[PDB]
C-alpha cells in the first residue's frame, strides 16, 4: 500500500562498528563470489556470525544484509570488492543495516 | 567449501 516507518517493517539503521584491532565479523555472498546460504535469489552480502562479543556485538545481528557501507553502495557488487573495501576503511566503520519483513 | 570471510 505505502512505505512503512513507524512499525514493523524493512527498517534502516546505521552502526559504528571500530576496528581495533579488527572489525570481528565474516562477510558471505556477492555477485560472482563464493555465494550466500542465506537467500537463493539474493545475492548480497551477509553477515553470517560474529565471533568476538565486543564491536558488533550489540551493533550488528548474523544475518543481516548490508545495503551501504562509509558510502559505498554494496548492490549488485562482487564479493571481493566488498571485502576490500571493508579492509581499507580506517578505524570508525559506519555501516547500515536493514531486516527483512516476510509473514 | 569456503565462503565465510572474517574481515
Amino acid at each position: 500500500g505505502s512505505h512503512m516507518g513507524h512499525e514493523l517493517a524493512k527498517q534502516e539503521i546505521r552502526v559504528r562498528v571500530e576496528k581495533d584491532p579488527e572489525l570481528g565479523f565474516s562477510i558471505s555472498g556477492g555477485v560472482g563470489g563464493r555465494g550466500n546460504p542465506f537467500r537463493p535469489d539474493d545475492d548480497g552480502i551477509f553477515v553470517t556470525r560474529v565471533q568476538p562479543e565486543g564491536p558488533a556485538s550489540k551493533l550488528l545481528q548474523p544475518g543481516d544484509k548490508i545495503i551501504q557501507a562509509n558510502g559505498y553502495s554494496f548492490i549488485n557488487i562482487e564479493h571481493g570488492q566488498a571485502v576490500s573495501l571493508l579492509k581499507t576503511f580506517q578505524n570508525t566503520v559506519e555501516l547500515i543495516i536493514v531486516r527483512e519483513v516476510s509473514s | 567449501t569456503g565462503w565465510e570471510t572474517w574481515v
